[PDB]
RNA sequence: AGGUAAAUAAUCUAAAGGGAAACAGCCCAGAUUAAGAUAUAAAGUUCCUAAUAAAUAAUAAGUGAAAUAAAUAUUAAAAU
RNA sequence: AAUAUUUAAAAUCAAAUAUAUAUAUAUUUGUUAAUAGAUAAUAUACGGAUCUUAAUAAUAAGAAUUAUUUA
RNA sequence: AGAGUAGAUAUUGUAAGCUAUGUUUGCCACCUUCGACUCAACAUUUCCUCUUGGUUGUAAAAGCUAAGAAGGGUU
RNA sequence: AAGCUAAGUUGAUAAUAAAUAAAUAUUGAAUACAUAUUAAAUAUGAAGUUGUUUUAAUAAGAUAAUUAAUCUGAUAAUUUU
């Protein structure tokens, strides 16, 4: 009886935004939160046989928080398959070569279930080092929360793009 | 020793909680066994159940097993034991002359409360 | 230079040193006293 | 601690002031954290120097007697006291530099060993023995002159810079244990081994 | 005339920061590269002749590379492409062979249909030659070094001996039918597989080669030929890219 | 010595299920057939993976986090 | 503060409990940490991700290690 | 301990002690081909090449010992 | 004779640059001294590392044409580049 009704809104791939400049969680703990919202556990309509994930946009990744000395000690491995060609890159090298978004993407990828939906769930995670992203308008906005935003700033974000 | 019995040498915090609970349950069984004897003796003297429970004098057990099980020196209560004795047992062929309690077979059921004074 | 797990002070001029996650010894009086904790 | 407790006598010609940073760097560490949100600008007749002191360090001022005292909010923490002593030492060194000027004497003892200034004094050419031109450029804030080829005098407002440059020159040929030969940063001496020539 | 639109504060109030530069980027990669400062030429190898020096009599093999209608077609810039290069065309070709799309592309750049087209990457704008300017053998100077690049001669399925210089097996002393084989190819059951890259029979040739530091010993435009000492990869009538040597000057 | 010979107890042999990643012999717990409401055992509760919040101290080594590697040396902390 | 020993609830001290009960007797419990030493062959191997927190500041994080505990 | 002109720790290091590897000779029985030719891949406990510390026993040159180093080479 | 070859000819050992291991230093307190820091600041340092050069693979991007009697491919024929 509870299932009968308009179910379209429930299965809507909303877009969430996390600003690492304001968020105070570390890399691992933030990754765990991002994985849960990508899997869809936050939705009461979730079933393991369905991909109910929601797009997650992460900005200002350069202010990520890594504790200890992992930034220069943690090693990322990638083996082609031939003996003697194992590559061990430290986190410092990876971010300098690809970016801070890849650290989050790598962390989230492990959290995701090892299913056929892993790759589809990972691409839903968009990570940007800075604040400039093409998905600025692709976020959950509400009428009752536009009072705080000044009009000149609002117009710049909407019309003035790229 | 090729076959892998991956039994760790330390317990998790959750195993320790369960061990403390199991010791308390055994003590509560002993506490209840004595209580029944005290109440039964009091009823034999003529008293009723209620006054027996409220009697100032508590008849101590006379059997050897129950008398010793009520001695803290012989069978200490959980709140009386040391942390080492709660989680560690005595083995004479181990470094430190101690080994994890969880390595004792059927440790959940068997009761080992006393260890040698200096070991 | 002496690479030993046991580093000791012989000369009254040796001084212990903590660097690169290791213990060093240097003696201005005599250079044979130099050792590293390895 | 004890070094940081020493009074600091400031002459009238040398003025010392504390300021604040518009961009406070926050360098992270283990269980302890550090924040730098203040600046000290020591000024005197012989140039001026600046230091970025930590936020948890404040300078007490007393016009009478020209005495200034450096204090920290909590001296119990090891990190604070360690920084307290270092800050005390350096500001004193900056003050001494801007009022008198630090000096370094480089002495060459080997035969044919000498230093000649090139590029209108900007370059120091060392001749401690080699088939390749050897020398390093003088940095900003360091003035180098050579009273004689054998000797050399180096001065500047920063004690750390002048001695680092002098030490860098020394690395070309440190003193030899057998016959004294090389560059001497100061009056330091090297014990000569016996002349047991085989 | 304002369309409806709503903004979430999560990005309206966010501070503005510029993403740092990453090595995986055309900008950083271009700055790391080792590129020459001048454009190049497309040539067709016509053969090889002896070059007799008239002052000392030394006889050195020289391969003749002709230039025919070598014209610059269009440019490539960092702002729109990420690298600096000069597209160069060679030769002339009948309209019946060139695709309609390509014939339009050439017309847009006011050039003839061309036998070949190639790019010569350069260090910066200063090396970009204006489009439509014809290029001559005089573009190179006597006695300077250039790098040649061409597809090598085909050789078909070539065995281990001819491909990697394997010494094969004994030719006598009881050897069985297997003489021209490499012998072993792995270990016994530890890897359980032939490791990748194992040297093995295959096809060699029709492959790109880059001979470096080839010396120019005669430049003349009245015959439309360039003389370069030595050998240039490829067969009769094979396109060769000449450009200033990066290693030697 | 995953060796050999006996003594006591349990399990496998002939034992499903949960836990120890995988696991004949270890910790629980023994399958008549259903259902699935409630208690649960061992074991767990950041995500993969069903489930959590706290109190007091120590660690700065990623030591450690489900298979503890020793004599000794260094640094530091308490008591006499 | 310097120097020389040990790292101990045995003795002593503190606390809790059972009896005679304002006290005494008896029983029980409470005494260091980090690093180096540190070691081989297809490939990093806590099962993997990953785990140590940060005021300006978020509806909101601050061991997911070790030791003793609570709900 | 003892040699090292002097001095145990430049170099050497009796006999006993604590360990690491599974490269030799063994032990258990869960499990019934040495050498040569060809091609080699991997480790470093580094033979040469590169940087460095010690060497009354580093005057120079050759050397001894030790640390970082597996990119190239090793009839 | 052409072709193929090496016993022959030509070239290459891939710079510049960045951070580094052992090691050599400046200032400097915690700890009046000393201490290159397992404190904050400042420098050197290897045939190694990142890179660079070279080959192979995908094609982000770019120029142009877009119902065709000389738009794009393939089948078909004469062939070796
Ligand atoms: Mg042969
Ligand atoms: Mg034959
Ligand atoms: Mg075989
Ligand atoms: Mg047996
Ligand atoms: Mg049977
Ligand atoms: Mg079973
Ligand atoms: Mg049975
Ligand atoms: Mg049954
Ligand atoms: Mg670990
Ligand atoms: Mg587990
Ligand atoms: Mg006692
Ligand atoms: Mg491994
Ligand atoms: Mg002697
Ligand atoms: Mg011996
Ligand atoms: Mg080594
Ligand atoms: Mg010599
Ligand atoms: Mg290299
Ligand atoms: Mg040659
Ligand atoms: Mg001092
Ligand atoms: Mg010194
Ligand atoms: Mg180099």
């Amino acid at each position: 009886s509870q299932k009968i009704g308009h179910s379209g809104l429930a299965f809507a791939r909303l877009w969430h935004h996390v600003d690492v400049a304001r968020d105070k969680r570390t890399l691992g703990r933030l990754a765990s939160a991002i994985a849960i919202t990508l899997i869809g556990r936050h939705k009461p309509v979730y079933h393991p046989s369905q991909d109910c994930g929601d797009y997650v946009v992460v900005t200002n990744c350069q202010k990520i928080r890594v504790t200890g000395k992992k930034f220069e000690q943690k090693t990322y491995w990638s083996h082609s398959g031939r003996p003697g060609q194992l590559k061990l890159q430290t986190m410092n090298k990876v971010v300098a070569d690809k970016g801070f978004g890849e650290i989050l993407k790598k962390a989230v990828s492990g959290m995701l279930p090892k299913n056929k939906l892993r790759k589809q769930r990972l691409d839903r995670l968009k990570v940007f080092d800075g604040s400039e992203n093409p998905y600025k308008q692709n976020i959950t906005a509400f009428a009752h929360e536009q009072s705080s935003i000044p009009e000149p700033l609002k117009e710049s974000i909407f019309n003035q793009l790229k | 020793g090729g076959l892998l019995w991956k039994i760790p040498w330390r317990m998790s915090t959750h195993q320790k909680t369960r061990q403390r609970e199991r010791l308390r349950n055994v003590d509560q069984v002993i506490k209840q066994l004595t209580l029944g004897l005290h109440v039964q003796r009091c009823q034999d003297k003529g008293l009723t159940y209620q006054e027996a429970m409220e009697s100032k004098k508590k008849y101590k057990p006379r059997s050897k097993s129950l008398r010793l099980l009520n001695k803290p020196s012989v069978f200490p209560k959980e709140n009386q034991m040391s942390s080492k004795d709660k989680y560690w047992t005595f083995d004479k062929k181990a470094v430190g002359y101690r080994k994890g309690i969880h390595k004792v077979p059927k440790w959940t059921k068997i009761s080992i409360r006393k260890a040698p004074k200096f070991f | 230079f002496k690479v030993r797990t046991s580093v000791k002070k012989f000369c009254s001029d040796c001084y212990l040193v903590r660097r690169k996650g290791r213990v060093y010894i240097y003696c201005k009086s005599n250079k044979k006293h130099k050792q590293r904790q390895g | 601690s004890q070094v940081g407790s020493l009074p600091l006598y400031i002459s009238p010609e040398v003025q010392v002031s504390i300021n604040a940073l518009s961009m406070p760097r926050i360098i992270r560490k283990g269980r302890t954290s550090m924040n730098i949100s203040q600046n000290i600008t020591v000024k005197g007749p012989k140039g001026e120097l600046s230091v970025e002191v930590p936020d948890f360090l404040h300078l007490d001022k007393d016009e009478k007697h020209g005495k200034i005292n450096v204090t920290v909010q909590n001296s119990e923490d090891k990190h604070q006291r360690s920084m307290w002593g270092t800050v005390r030492s350096l500001i004193n060194n900056h003050i001494i530099g801007v009022t008198e000027g630090h000096l370094a004497v480089l002495r060459f003892v080997g035969t044919g060993y000498r230093a000649q200034l090139e590029n209108d004094g900007k370059f120091v050419n060392v001749k401690v023995g080699a088939s390749i031109k050897q020398g390093l450029d003088v940095p900003e804030g360091i003035v180098v002159k050579t009273p004689a080829p054998t000797s050399l005098i180096i001065e500047g407002c920063n004690k750390q810079q002048v001695l680092l440059f002098a030490a860098k020159l020394r690395k070309f040929h440190p003193p030899e244990p057998y016959k004294g030969k090389g560059i001497y940063v100061n009056d330091e001496t090297i014990k000569l081994k016996d002349k047991k020539i085989k | 005339s304002t369309r409806p639109f709503l903004v979430a504060p999560s990005i309206a109030n966010s501070i503005t920061t510029e993403a740092p530069a990453i090595n995986h980027s055309p900008e950083l990669a271009n700055a790391r590269k080792w590129l020459p400062k001048r454009c190049g030429l497309i040539t067709r190898k016509k053969g090889m002749m002896p070059y007799f020096d008239k002052s000392t009599g030394e006889r050195s093999a020289a391969t003749i590379l002709e230039v025919n209608n070598v014209e610059v077609i269009m440019h490539r810039t960092s702002e729109v492409n990420g690298y600096f290069a000069c597209q160069v065309g060679y030769g002339s070709r009948h309209l019946s062979k060139v695709s309609r799309q390509m014939l339009g592309h050439f017309a847009s750049k006011v050039v003839n249909p061309k036998e070949h087209v190639a790019e010569f990457r350069v260090k910066d704008e200063k090396g970009l030659i204006p489009p439509g300017t014809l290029l001559k053998p005089s573009f190179f100077k006597e006695g300077q070094y250039v790098d040649v690049r061409s597809v090598s001669k085909g050789k078909g399925f070539t065995g281990v001996m001819k491909r990697y210089g394997f010494k094969g097996l004994r030719a006598s002393h009881g050897t069985s039918i297997m003489h021209r084989h490499g012998g072993s190819y792995g270990q016994n059951q530890d890897p359980g597989r032939v490791l990748p890259g194992r040297k093995m029979p295959g096809h060699m040739g029709n492959e790109h080669v880059t001979i470096q530091n080839v010396k120019v010993l005669k430049v003349d435009d009245e015959n439309n030929v360039i003389w370069v000492k030595g050998s240039v990869a490829g067969p009769k009538n094979s396109f060769v890219k000449i450009q200033d040597a990066i290693k030697k000057t």
